[PDB]
């Protein structure tokens, strides 16, 4: 029972407690577990639910307490394919429009994210005094091409994360005059075009629109990004 | 059982093999074809480990050790008890590791996310194959690989390193260590920075990412950014493992002496090679 | 199929002077130049930097530590610049010999100078520690950074200060030299019976490997959901989006459990601090309590 033996035994005890604490802290979202019908599941595991904590959100946006009564706060157009649990749920309609699967979006607050001063974090570059393209290819003016090698529109602006100084969306003007936002992480700026492999030229119009030409809400961002990523699975039939 | 938000994501599709045949979950785990493969290799490898323990004569996990074939066997097969079990278990381990990676890819596709995770995991797989496959083959014998034992495989590291003096002087080994240390340094700072902003002083509102940026400009005059730090961490950890496999694939293959002798090209440059004084003068 | 490792189109705007909170704006520098080079991988903006009394003290004290080692190296080189560059990595400023015990009366060339350098290094590191605390405090942030830094200081304090004192000799400290401190590390293991059989050394390694494991996981995870704006982690904590949901579900489906956007950073901060926390323990017990970790190991 020398001091080294006690030190290492103590540490293993301390580490077990640490793991228990880390795991409970990681159960503040998505718990308690549900059955596939939404009811609470009988087996929740050995770790209990953590006790509620409160974040005070800045800019008077209220407070968040987690854990708390969870809610999708939106309809889910899916149906069971098996009486037993563990099987996929199939879309009942159009999954890209119904926002399910890889096209899923979360009902976030219908407000724009704000920077440390209370201003919109993301703005079109035409409304961002001083911002410009400093390196790489400037996509403004370039044609936008879909996975069907057809042109859907042209880039008319860039929406910028001002605190980070980072391009986050391309604003693309469609053949009908309207515009849509395209995540920067899903496009491929080339010399003579912008290529989007996730969508076909005739699926750009289906991207969710924003209600203000100079700001985008967190809900709008989730609908836009989810739709585009969903195209990888759901637009593949016409992908050359 | 599901998470409260999970159902909408549990749609069919995204597989690479078998269509909808293995497109289902067992509890939280997604199966898929490569989930079945992973189970098959893993179960078969574990049986052979238990079998090697019976041949060895112990069930104490601290003593079990599956050794590769003796050097005299070269690169040919060996009998089960004389290194064959190591050979088969190495195949099973490779099969499981690769199956695991391709399962992750199937999951990336069903979730419509990027493939960065299985791509990063492949670097760890590469380091494993560097030590059990690439380097043994280039040296001409499976025996140069390391044994599968909790403690015997530490002895292997110690024996292999001291065959070349102090392995510290392996220049690629230094670089790999630098990325390992820097990575843990970056991981600690990143975790602390987010927590410091999400959990500010008492009587304070949650901070913003601008605060995170300002904190680091104040501290060291530069902030890499929320996206940049995740690029960086991925980079530091993969570079660490890349130069690990590099510092071993060259040991015993193109370099055979003590690694301290490698630094002589600097010391013995014929112009200052004789200037008296200093350490080497 | 864009991967988001390097920025495709850099954008630049009016420099960000940063949050104010209770920072003393007198001690902030001006803004430095933008770096297109860094813009490909991260933010291009350099500066401003905060420079208070602790920063200045840490800076000056750290440079004195540096210059002390420097002149000793020029002295070992016989003041010859050619010899200096050749043997740069072989030079070493070593602590006093065991004869001097914990005395400060070692002549400069027999450990006296190592003691002066260590003093400066001691002031520089600890004043820098106070700097990480007050910078967070001035902005109203938690002190997680200062506490994580303590874990690194712990191992450094053990290696150069706490253990040598418990051993009763400054000669047990580490020398200042590129190669010489590698050699010190090798002898430390041989003397104490193979550190591979020190349990806290093995733990320290599990967390070092685990830090690379976890950061590859988290970095790769965030880039894979950056198409949903996943890197904006503070707002995902306040308002879970589809980025946090897909990231959690990937790992739940892969290995059976998952983290939250906030909780993954508690895994990370602990994975990393446990490296130097366990390691400093293992070094402190070596020679003070246990002489031969292999032999000690065979009894447990
Ligand atoms: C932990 C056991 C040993 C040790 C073993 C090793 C080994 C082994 C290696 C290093 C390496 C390095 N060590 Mg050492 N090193 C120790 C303690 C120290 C201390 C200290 C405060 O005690 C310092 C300042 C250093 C400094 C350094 C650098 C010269 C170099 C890269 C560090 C790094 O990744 O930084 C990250 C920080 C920033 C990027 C900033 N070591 C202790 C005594 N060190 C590597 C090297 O290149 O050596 C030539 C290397 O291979
Ligand atoms: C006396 C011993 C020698 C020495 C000899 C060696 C030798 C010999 C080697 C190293 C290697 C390494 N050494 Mg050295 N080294 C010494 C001193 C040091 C010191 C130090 C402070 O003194 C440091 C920091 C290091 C650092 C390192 C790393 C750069 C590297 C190990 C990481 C690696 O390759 O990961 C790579 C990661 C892996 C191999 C993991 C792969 C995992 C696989 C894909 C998945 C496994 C799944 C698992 C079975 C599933 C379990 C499932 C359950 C659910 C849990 N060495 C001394 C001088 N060192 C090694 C190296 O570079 O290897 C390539 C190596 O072989
Ligand atoms: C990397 C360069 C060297 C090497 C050098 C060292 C040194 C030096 C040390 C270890 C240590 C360990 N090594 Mg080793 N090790 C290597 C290759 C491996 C491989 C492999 C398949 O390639 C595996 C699975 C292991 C496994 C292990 C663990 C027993 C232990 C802690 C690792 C850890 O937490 O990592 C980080 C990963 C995590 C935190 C995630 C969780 C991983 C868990 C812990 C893996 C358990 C694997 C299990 C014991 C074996 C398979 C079980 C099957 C059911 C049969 N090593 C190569 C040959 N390894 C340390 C120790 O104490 O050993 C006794 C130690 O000091
Ligand atoms: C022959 C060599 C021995 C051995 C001897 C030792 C010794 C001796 C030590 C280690 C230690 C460690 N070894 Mg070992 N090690 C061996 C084999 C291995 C192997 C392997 C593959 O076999 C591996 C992976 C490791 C890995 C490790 C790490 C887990 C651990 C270092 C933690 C760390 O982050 O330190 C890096 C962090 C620090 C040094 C803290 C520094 C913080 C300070 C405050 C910062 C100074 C800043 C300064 C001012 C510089 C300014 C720079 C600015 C840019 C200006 N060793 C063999 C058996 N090892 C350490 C440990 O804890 O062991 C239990 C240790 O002391
Ligand atoms: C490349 C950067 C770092 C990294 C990254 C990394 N690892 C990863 C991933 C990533 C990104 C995953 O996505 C994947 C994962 O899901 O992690 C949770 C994984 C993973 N990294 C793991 C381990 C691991 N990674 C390590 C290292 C690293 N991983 C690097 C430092 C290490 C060490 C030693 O440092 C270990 C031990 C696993 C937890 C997991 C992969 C699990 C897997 O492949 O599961 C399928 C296999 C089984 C279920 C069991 C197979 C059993 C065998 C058939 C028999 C055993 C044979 C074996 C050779 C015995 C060896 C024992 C002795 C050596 C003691
Ligand atoms: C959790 C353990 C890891 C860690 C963490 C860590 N280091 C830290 C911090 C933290 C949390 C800081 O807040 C502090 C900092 O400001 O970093 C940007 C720092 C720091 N870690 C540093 C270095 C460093 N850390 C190391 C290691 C580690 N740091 C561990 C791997 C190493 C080695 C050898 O591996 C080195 C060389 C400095 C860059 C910085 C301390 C600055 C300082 O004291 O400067 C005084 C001297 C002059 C200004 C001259
Ligand atoms: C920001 O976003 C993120 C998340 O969401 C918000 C996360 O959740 C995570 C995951 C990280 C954690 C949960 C932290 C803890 C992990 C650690 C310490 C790594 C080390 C992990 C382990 C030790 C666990 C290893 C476990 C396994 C390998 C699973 C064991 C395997 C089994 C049981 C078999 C697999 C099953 C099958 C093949 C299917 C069944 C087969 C049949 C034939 C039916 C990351 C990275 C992240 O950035
Ligand atoms: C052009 O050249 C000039 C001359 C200008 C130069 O500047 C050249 C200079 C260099 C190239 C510098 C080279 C630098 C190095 C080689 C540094 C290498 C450092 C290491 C390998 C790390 C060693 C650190 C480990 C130790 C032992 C640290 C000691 C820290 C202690 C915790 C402090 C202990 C304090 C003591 C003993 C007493 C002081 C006072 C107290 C109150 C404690
Ligand atoms: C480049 C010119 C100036 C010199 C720089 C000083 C040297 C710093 C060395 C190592 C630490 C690496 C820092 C990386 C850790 C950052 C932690 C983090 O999360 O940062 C994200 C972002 O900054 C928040 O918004
Ligand atoms: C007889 C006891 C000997 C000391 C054992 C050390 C184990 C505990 C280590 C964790 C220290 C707690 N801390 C500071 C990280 O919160
Ligand atoms: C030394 C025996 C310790 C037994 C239990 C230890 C549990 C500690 C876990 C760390 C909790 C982290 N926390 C709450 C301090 O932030
Ligand atoms: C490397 C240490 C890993 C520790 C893992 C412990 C956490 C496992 C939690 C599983 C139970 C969670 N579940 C299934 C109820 O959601
Ligand atoms: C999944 C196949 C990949 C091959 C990697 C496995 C290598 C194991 C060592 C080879 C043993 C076979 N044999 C009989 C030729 O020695
Ligand atoms: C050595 C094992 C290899 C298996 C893991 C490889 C996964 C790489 C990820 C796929 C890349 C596909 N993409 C998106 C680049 O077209
Ligand atoms: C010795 C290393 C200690 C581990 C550090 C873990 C961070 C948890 C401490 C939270 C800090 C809380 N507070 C009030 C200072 O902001
Ligand atoms: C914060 C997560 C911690 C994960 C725990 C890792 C445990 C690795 C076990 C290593 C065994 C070391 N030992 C005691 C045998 O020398
Ligand atoms: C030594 C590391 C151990 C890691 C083991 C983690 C197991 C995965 C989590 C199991 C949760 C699933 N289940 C069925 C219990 O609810
Ligand atoms: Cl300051
Ligand atoms: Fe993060």
């Amino acid at each position: 029972f020398d001091l080294a033996s006690l030190a290492i035994y103590s540490f293993w005890i301390f580490l077990a407690g640490l793991i228990y604490y880390l795991q409970t802290e990681n159960m503040r979202e998505g718990y308690p577990l549900e059955n596939e019908d939404g009811t609470p599941a009988a087996n929740q595991g050995p770790f209990p639910l953590p006790k509620p904590k409160t974040f005070i959100l800045p800019h008077g946006r209220g407070t968040l307490t987690v854990p708390g009564p969870e809610s999708e706060d939106r309809p889910i157009a899916l149906a069971r394919t098996a009486v037993s649990e563990g099987f996929p749920h199939a879309p009942t309609g159009d999954p890209m429009k119904d926002g399910v699967g890889p096209a899923s979006w979360v009902a976030r607050r219908d407000l724009p994210e704000l920077d440390g001063h209370g201003h919109n974090k993301i703005k079109p570059m035409k409304a961002a005094a001083g911002f410009h393209v400093s390196a790489g290819k400037n996509p403004i003016g370039l044609p936008v091409r879909g996975c069907d090698l057809e042109i859907a529109g042209k880039v008319v602006d860039i929406w910028v994360d001002i605190p980070e100084q980072m391009a986050r969306f391309l604003e693309v003007e469609l053949k009908d005059g309207s515009t849509r936002l395209l995540p920067m992480q899903m496009v491929k700026v080339q010399s003579n075009r912008v290529h989007v492999n996730a969508l076909s030229s005739d699926l750009f119009a289906g991207i969710p629109t924003i209600k203000s030409p100079t700001e985008v809400t967190l809900l709008e961002e989730d609908k836009i990004c989810g739709y585009v990523a969903g195209g990888l699975m759901y637009a593949a039939p016409k992908r050359k | 059982a599901l998470l409260s938000f999970e159902r909408k994501y549990r749609v069919p599709g995204g597989t690479l093999v078998g269509g909808n045949l293995f497109d289902f979950w067992v509890g939280p785990f997604y199966v898929g074809f490569f989930g079945v493969a992973t189970f098959f290799f893993a179960a078969l490898g574990i049986i052979l480990i238990a079998w090697s323990a019976v041949l060895q004569g112990t069930w104490n996990p601290q003593l079990i050790s599956v050794y590769p074939p003796a050097l005299e066997y070269g690169l040919g097969g060996a009998p089960l008890a004389k290194g064959g079990l190591w050979q088969i278990i190495t195949i099973c381990a490779t099969g499981a590791f690769v199956s695991w990676a391709l399962r992750e890819v199937e999951i990336c596709r069903k979730l419509g996310i990027g493939y960065h995770i299985p791509f990063a995991f492949a670097f760890a797989i590469l380091a494993y194959l560097t030590l059990v496959l690439f380097r043994p083959v280039m040296m001409g014998a499976w025996g140069y690989a390391f044994p599968y034992g909790i403690w015997t495989h530490l002895d292997w590291v110690s024996n292999t390193g001291y065959t070349y003096g102090n392995f510290h002087y392996n220049p690629a080994h230094m670089i790999a260590i630098t990325f390992f240390f820097t990575n843990a340094l970056a991981l600690a700072l990143h975790g602390a920075l987010v927590l410091s902003a999400a959990n500010p002083e008492k009587g304070k509102e949650m901070r913003t990412p601008d605060h995170e940026d300002t904190f680091f400009r104040d501290l060291v005059g530069y902030s890499i950014g929320t996206l940049g730090i995740h690029r960086l961490g991925l980079l530091l950890s993969l570079s660490a493992v890349f130069f690990s496999a590099l510092c071993m694939i060259i040991t015993g293959t193109i370099w055979f002496d003590q690694w301290v002798d490698w630094w002589q090209w600097w010391v013995k440059l014929p112009w200052w090679a004789n200037i008296p004084g200093g350490i080497n003068g | 199929e864009y991967q988001n490792i390097f920025t495709q189109v850099q954008v630049r705007g009016p420099a960000d002077l940063g949050m104010t909170e209770d920072v003393n704006l007198a001690n902030r520098s001006g803004v430095g130049p933008f770096s297109t080079l860094l813009g490909w991988f991260g933010n291009a903006q350099l500066g401003p930097i905060y420079l208070g009394s602790l920063g200045v003290l840490s800076l000056f004290s750290g440079l004195m530590w540096f210059f002390t080692i420097g002149i000793w190296f020029w002295y070992q080189a016989g003041w010859n610049p050619a010899v200096f560059l050749r043997d740069l990595f072989f030079f070493s400023l070593e602590p006093p010999a065991p004869e001097y015990g914990l005395s400060f009366a070692a002549p400069l060339k027999e450990g006296g100078l190592w003691l002066i350098a260590s003093f400066f290094m001691f002031v520089a590191v600890w004043s820098w520690w106070g700097r990480t605390y007050l910078r967070a405090q001035a902005l109203g942030m938690g002190k997680h950074t200062a506490w994580a830094f303590l874990s690194a200081i712990w191992l450094w304090m053990v290696l150069g200060f706490i253990r040598p004192i418990l051993m009763g000799s400054w000669s047990e400290a580490v020398p200042y030299g590129i190669f010489s401190h590698l050699d010190w590390t090798n002898n430390f293991s041989l003397v104490h019976g193979n550190l591979h059989y020190n349990p806290f050394h093995g733990l320290s390694i599990a967390f070092l490997y685990g830090s690379a494991l976890l950061f590859a996981m988290h970095g790769a995870t965030i880039l894979a959901v950056s198409r949903f704006g996943g890197e904006r982690e503070l707002e995902q904590i306040a308002d879970r989006g589809t980025a946090a949901e897909r990231a959690a579900l990937f790992w739940r489906w892969t290995m059976g459990f998952n983290a939250t956007m906030e909780g993954i950073h508690r895994w990370a901060i602990w994975m990393a601090v446990l490296v130097t926390l366990t390691g400093g323990i293992g070094i402190l017990l070596s020679g003070t309590v246990v002489d031969n970790w292999y032999v000690w190991g065979q009894n447990h």
